[PDB]
């Protein structure tokens, strides 16, 4: 093939054009986004019941629908939670490859048939099915700065005049309202209700009579009296549209005449649908839009048109309204791109450098100039026939693989200089014999790089998605790059290269480069001379070789592990927890200390607090909140000391000093799509119906256990809520019947009053929004507020619950959890220093085994990932070890020979360990991957090595050591060529302290080390490995 | 205090050796939650013997009554801490004690079933004829519920 | 049924077109809400 | 027809096209299949 096309440089021009044109549009139709899809496919039930407590949720709702999520294809788990907001949410999890719109439709067509089992309030409330996903693109803040706007006046604006168009703009996938438009809010006396005999059963049934919709008919409709000449709609009732008109609604006529209306018994408002919720920017009123990306999208255009339709928006904002972006990735994207593009030119660059340093003519120069990009483009053809996005890893992957780019280049252009100073042949007739020299081995090396990166991307769930992102990116480079190799590259040294004399190694030349070439030529003789030395006492470098491996070993077993670096994405959060029953005016005074920190202590770094007062991701309710920290650009936060790590800990340490709260900061995981992945994930499962005391006594014999495992297992804790107290009201039948009360007006007074009920809809500005019947805040605070509340009886009499109730204090669940459909309680914790997930993970399962009967365990989330990845490594490491012997047997016709390149492996490993455990880093991702590149760049320069020694033997009947020195001296000048400028390239990405820099030091870091070891002790122990191996093998 | 509320956890904890070293430091055993619960409340709720008597023997009120009147007898009656129950009324527990509804600890130890309860709580000289707001006794709480053997206990 | 077109707009068409957004490969959306209470709302997808 | 306009009043126009159709273009037109009450705006009396 390269003999085909050193003959036809026209026909290999054409295939780097049209490779050219095809990277082009692939480039141009490329999604682009921040990370891909990696979690398995989850689906979400979210449902809601006013005034319900969790149990109340968890009997008429969760249980129901979990009991329905039948016959629902490719489903691995389901959980739940149901707490005392009234809120439950079930999530089903699908094997990773599961079709997400198969699953949700699914899901989506068992719930319904499930509604009519509900309850009329959850009914009439709603149940949403909604794909699950953690990952925003952007965060649009909303807020007013001059006092004239509360929260839901802002989230009714944004939800009437801004939601709507920001959904209908080019990329958005989804937009998620923080906060709810209007509701008609009645707040309810109770006095005034029992002055004129009334109760919250009266309100509800006129606001349903008189705020409604009623159909008519048509004049002269059909079948008409003919002779009729017009046939028109009749409008009868339609719903109201002020609190004008519901203050109006019509409730009593007196025996005076005197009327009662609605606003004589309730303050009547535009509010909102809740106030579970106080949500402050810097301490001013804020809603906000969580802005999704939709599939196949380009993150960076997207944004863009987000801002653009936000600026047509502005003219009509309400005074004080202003837009902010607390959140915001494609800053980072946007770097991300620049920074890679920045390593590719700069690599081609000091390639360029390098051949000219070495080769010292700008014709062979320009070879590698318009090989590397015609294979990157190509690269990203490949990239979009698979479906690939351009993103974090996608892109990091091509900088993984520069190396093994640039050495094809490399490799190809210097052998065809060497054989014409050495025998004096034409370029073409050169490039011929020098394409033969190398060819064979060329693709042997793709069959064996192959070998190592495929089985990479048959890992499951959610790592193996991850790896494979890197896996197809190398793989299909690396293919690329031998093509290119084979096709273009002979043809372009053919009619490019300018002859040399044999014998022409220019040391004749004056100035720099004659210099030069004499200081190599003398310092090549000088390696030939060593290595002659090594090979008369190898058995001591063998020793060497062991020692080598045991370091390398034992440095593998100390490198801690993680997924992927922290970053300093210029954000991150604190959580605030008080103690239960806490108030949320209590909240919000810690909160307020928060943000006062932080926009004091920290005013040179921080742009701002979004504090959300009510919500927590370990569970809902008024003891609970987070302030989401934005910080100023990197550009004004030199140094450490004003990077997140720094910022949080010192927050952490400042507010260690908060009585009655625990306050802390920490850093976002990389991945937000998932969690930290870093731990274990644990269920306790009622196996037996215990119950929830029983399942709380068993959960804490278990952390107990745990806890006296410090050595093994650390931060042992429940991922819930505790017990709390609750105010437990019993009415008493006998009397209620007794006084011709009855139990549905008593439910629906203390419900409607207490909890709130949503009565039905009205029509504001031309919107649907609701109606909500609550009491004022002022008369359902304490106890003694209950007997305020009168129902009537059925003979007119006005009843106070006192008469009919008696109530006492008990301790409840704000918070039940359910794990495939039984209760459960979620236990998190991680491996003490030193040991293995693994290794905890088999305590935990050992401790669970004692615990008492019918508690059973399962694990989930990433302990579930986890299990399922590693049961696959072996086979997969198995796979790729046996491919890459048979794929070099086949290369070297030879059983044993393969041994020789195979021994290379831990030469590049060590180099990597050490360089990671001097700079304090993890055994991560991006490290792994850059250990597969650095040893398939060592195994190509061995395979070269070993290839030629072995030829020089079989062809010139050269003798082993003789074919050794020969070959080793004529593989000298590439491989350090190579190794300079890919090490000169990497380097940025080492030293780099800025945004991405905590990836951008993981690909670095580990790469240059494990090129210098691998390059330094490779030309000296390859030829050690070949002649052991032959000896040992005649 | 910080240790009163650290005890009022540890109670409800049974964290037996805690609560050891919080009476050695002089933690508040008068500690009351925002219910008004103290730590012989949550002891007893939660059936925690040892810590109930460690609690006694340190001075806690035996009487004390939560913000609907409720006391640790109430709780213990209620919930079957048989145990708990005698050791209370050795200590001075009012055995006729009525909440804010006029239910005394015979009342709920008779509508739990709890029978071994309601004769300790009777030979303590439980008022077998109390009346709570609506007029009911343990007797009547006992046919309502069907409980004959109770009903037999109560003459 | 019975309500009349701008009603059965502003409680039905406007509440379904608000949540059809982000669905793959849409070019475009049409609806009609009339007199007799009827909606319908289409949705045309690309070609393939 | 206009707003308001009547089955019997689309009847007339609906007579009259069909007449076209069976008078004037008789050598061309095989038949005509006309319908009162449902057209390309909707089911409305005055539609066809
Ligand atoms: C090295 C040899 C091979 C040459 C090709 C190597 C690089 C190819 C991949 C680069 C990524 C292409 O991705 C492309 O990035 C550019 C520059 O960020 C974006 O271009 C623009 O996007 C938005 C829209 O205004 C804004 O952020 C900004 O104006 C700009 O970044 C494109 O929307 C995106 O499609
Ligand atoms: C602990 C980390 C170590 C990392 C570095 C290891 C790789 C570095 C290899 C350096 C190789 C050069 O070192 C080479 O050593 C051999 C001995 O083996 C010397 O060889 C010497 O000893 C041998 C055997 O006794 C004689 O046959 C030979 O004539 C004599 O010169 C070479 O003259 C020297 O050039
Ligand atoms: C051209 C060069 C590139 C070609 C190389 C690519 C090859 C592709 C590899 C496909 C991987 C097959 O995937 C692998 O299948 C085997 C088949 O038993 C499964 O098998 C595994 O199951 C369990 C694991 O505890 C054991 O009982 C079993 O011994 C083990 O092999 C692995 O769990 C799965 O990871
Ligand atoms: C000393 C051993 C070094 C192993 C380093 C492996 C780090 C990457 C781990 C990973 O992501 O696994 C992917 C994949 C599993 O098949 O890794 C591998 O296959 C690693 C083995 C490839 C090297 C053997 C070939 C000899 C060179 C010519
Ligand atoms: C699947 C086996 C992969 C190994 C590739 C071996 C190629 C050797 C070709 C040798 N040659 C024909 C050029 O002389
Ligand atoms: C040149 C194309 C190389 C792409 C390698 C494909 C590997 C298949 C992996 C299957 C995905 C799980
Ligand atoms: C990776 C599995 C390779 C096993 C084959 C060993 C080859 C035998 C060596 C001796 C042949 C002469
Ligand atoms: C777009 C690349 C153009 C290539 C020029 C062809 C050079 C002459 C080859 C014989
Ligand atoms: C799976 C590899 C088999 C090779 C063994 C050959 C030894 C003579
Ligand atoms: C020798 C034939 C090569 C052609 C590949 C396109
Ligand atoms: C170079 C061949 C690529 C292998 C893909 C399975
Ligand atoms: C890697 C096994 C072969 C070693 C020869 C001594």
């Amino acid at each position: 093939m390269p003999n085909f096309f050193i003959d036809r440089p026209i026909f290999a021009w054409v295939i780097a054009i049209i490779i050219m044109l095809a990277g082009g549009l692939a480039i141009l139709k490329l999604p682009v986004a921040q990370y891909p899809t990696i979690a398995p496919p989850a689906v979400t039930i979210s449902a809601s019941y006013p005034g319900a407590d969790a149990k109340t949720v968890q009997d008429t709702v969760t249980q129901v629908i979990e009991q329905n999520m039948n016959g629902i294809d490719n489903l691995m788990y389901m959980s739940s939670n149901s707490d005392s907001t009234g809120t439950v949410q079930i999530t089903l999890t699908f094997e990773s490859g599961t079709d997400a719109d198969i699953a949700q439709v699914q899901v989506q067509n068992k719930l319904q048939l499930a509604m009519p089992l509900l309850p009329q309030e959850v009914q009439q409330q709603g149940v949403s099915v909604e794909k699950s996903s953690s990952s925003f693109l952007m965060v649009v803040g909303v807020i007013n700065t001059d006092g004239t706007m509360t929260q839901e006046d802002i989230s009714d604006y944004v939800a009437a005049n801004m939601k709507d168009a920001i959904s209908r703009t080019s990329g958005v996938g989804d937009v998620q309202l923080f906060g709810s438009q209007y509701a008609m809010r009645i707040w309810m006396n109770p006095n005034e209700l029992n002055k004129f005999q009334l109760t919250p059963v009266d309100v509800i049934t006129a606001i349903k009579a008189q705020n409604a919709q009623v159909a008519a008919g048509q004049l002269g409709g059909t079948p008409p009296v003919k002779g009729q000449q017009l046939n028109a709609s009749i409008i009868a009732q339609t719903r109201l549209t002020s609190t004008e008109e519901f203050g109006k609604i019509l409730l009593k006529v007196n025996q005076d005449g005197s009327r009662v209306l609605l606003r004589d018994v309730a303050k009547i408002e535009l509010g909102g649908e809740n106030y579970d919720i106080i949500a402050e920017f810097n301490g001013q009123p804020a809603s906000g839009l969580g802005i999704k990306l939709a599939t196949g999208a380009n993150a960076l255009d997207t944004a863009a048109a987000i801002r653009a339709e936000l600026a047509k928006m502005e003219p009509f904002f309400p005074s004080g309204l202003k837009i902010v972006y607390p959140y915001d990735t494609t800053p980072f994207v946007k770097i991300s791109i620049h920074e890679v593009v920045k390593t590719l030119v700069e690599a081609i660059i000091l390639v360029f450098l390098v051949m000219y340093l070495f080769l010292q003519n700008f014709r062979a120069t320009l070879i590698p100039t318009i090989a590397v990009p015609v294979v990157l483009l190509g690269t990203f053809a490949v990239l979009a026939a698979f479906g690939f996005s351009i993103n974090t890893l996608t892109m990091f992957g091509m900088v993984l693989a520069i190396g093994l780019l640039v050495d094809d280049a490399i490799v190809v252009v210097e052998n065809v200089e060497r054989v014409m100073a050495e025998e004096g042949l034409p370029p073409k007739e050169a490039t011929r014999k020098s394409m033969g020299q190398i060819q064979g081995a060329l693709v042997g090396i793709a069959m064996v790089l192959s070998a190592v990166f495929v089985p990479m991307a048959f890992f499951g769930g959610s790592t193996g998605a991850i790896y494979r992102q890197f896996s197809i990116t190398i793989v299909s480079a690396m293919a690329l790059s031998v093509l290119v190799a084979l096709i273009l590259t002979p043809a372009l040294c053919a009619t490019m290269l300018k002859p040399i004399a044999k014998g022409d190694h220019g040391e004749g030349k004056k100035g720099f480069f004659g210099w030069f070439n004499r200081m190599f030529e003398k310092s090549t003789h000088h390696y030939t001379d060593s290595v002659g030395g090594i090979l008369r006492s190898t058995g001591r470098y063998l020793v060497l070789y062991l020692i080598i491996v045991v370091g390398m070993a034992y440095l593998f077993v100390r490198l801690p592990s993680s997924f992927l670096p922290d970053e300093d994405q210029g954000v991150f959060m604190t959580m605030v927890q008080l103690p239960a029953g806490a108030t949320q005016e209590r909240t919000q005074k810690v909160l307020n200390e928060v943000t006062h920190y932080y926009l004091t202590k920290e005013k040179n770094n921080v742009e701002s607090v979004f504090a959300v007062n009510g919500f927590g991701f370990a569970g809902r309710g008024q003891n609970t909140g987070i302030a989401f920290v934005s910080l100023k650009d990197w550009a004004d936060r030199p140094g450490e000391e004003n990077k997140v790590e720094a910022i949080t800990m010192r927050a952490t340490r400042a507010f260690s000093q908060i009585k009655d709260a625990m306050v802390f900061a920490f850093n976002l995981p990389a991945i937000v799509e998932l969690g930290t992945a870093t731990g274990f994930d644990f269920e306790l499962i009622d196996q037996a119906g215990l119950g929830h005391e029983k399942l709380t006594q068993a959960r804490n014999q278990l952390l107990a256990e745990a806890a006296k495992h410090p050595d093994m297992l650390t931060s042992v804790r429940p991922n819930g809520l505790e017990d709390t107290p609750q105010f437990k009201i019993d009415i008493d039948q006998e009397k209620a019947q007794a006084l011709g009360v009855s139990i549905n007006d008593i439910n629906t007074t203390l419900g409607a009053a207490w909890g709130g009920s949503y009565v039905n809809d009205f029509i504001d500005r031309g919107r649907v929004k609701k109606v909500y019947v609550m009491s004022e805040a002022k008369y359902r605070m304490l106890p003694d507020d209950i007997g305020d509340w009168y129902v009537r009886a059925a003979d007119g009499q006005m009843v106070p619950f006192s008469a009919f109730s008696s109530s006492r204090w008990e301790y409840g669940s704000p918070r039940l959890e359910r794990y495939n459909g039984l209760p459960s309680m979620e236990i998190l914790g991680q491996a003490a220093p030193g040991k293995s997930t693994g290794e905890a993970m088999e305590l935990m399962e050992q401790l669970a085994s004692k615990l008492p009967t019918g508690v059973g365990y399962d694990w989930t989330g990433m302990s579930y990932q986890e299990r399922l990845s590693g049961n696959q490594a072996p086979s997969l490491y198995a796979i790729s070890l046996i491919v890459v012997f048979l794929c070099l047997a086949a290369l070297y016709e030879s059983w044993s020979i393969p041994f020789s390149v195979m021994l290379v492996v831990p030469l590049g490993v060590i180099g990597a360990l050490l360089a990671a455990t001097f700079r304090g880093l993890t055994n991560d991702v991006y490290f792994q991957v850059g250990l597969l590149t650095t040893i398939g760049l060592s195994a190509k320069n061995a395979i070269l090595i070993v290839e030629f020694a072995k030829d020089l033997m079989d062809k010139e009947g050269k003798g082993l050591i003789e074919a050794t020195l020969d070959a080793v001296r004529m593989r000298l000048r590439p491989i350090l060529m190579t190794s300079l400028a890919f090490i000169l390239g990497v380097m940025p990405l080492v030293i780099s302290t800025g945004a991405g820099s905590g990836a951008q030091n993981a690909v670095g870091t580990g790469v240059m080390g494990g090129m210098v070891t691998a390059t330094v002790l490779a030309i000296f122990f390859v030829p050690v490995f070949f002649v052991v191996v032959r000896r040992r093998f005649s | 205090s910080d240790l009163g509320k650290k005890l009022l956890e540890a109670a409800r904890a049974g964290r037996d050796d805690e609560v050891r070293i919080l009476m050695a430091n002089g933690a508040d055993v008068n500690a009351a939650d925002v219910v008004g619960w103290t730590p012989l409340h949550l002891a007893a709720y939660w059936g925690h013997l040892e810590i109930v008597e460690v609690l006694l023997k340190n001075g806690a009120d035996v009487n004390a009554y939560d913000t609907l009147g409720s006391t640790p007898l109430h709780l213990a009656a209620h919930f079957g801490h048989l145990e708990i129950v005698e050791v209370l009324l050795k200590n001075g527990a009012d055995v006729n004690a009525k909440d804010d509804n006029g239910i005394t600890p015979l009342h709920l130890a008779a509508n739990r079933g709890h029978l071994e309860i309601v004769e300790v709580l009777l030979k303590y000289g439980a008022d077998v004829n109390a009346q709570d707001k609506f007029g009911k006794t343990a007797f009547d709480i006992s046919i309502n519920n069907g409980n004959e053997d109770l009903a037999e206990i109560l003459q």
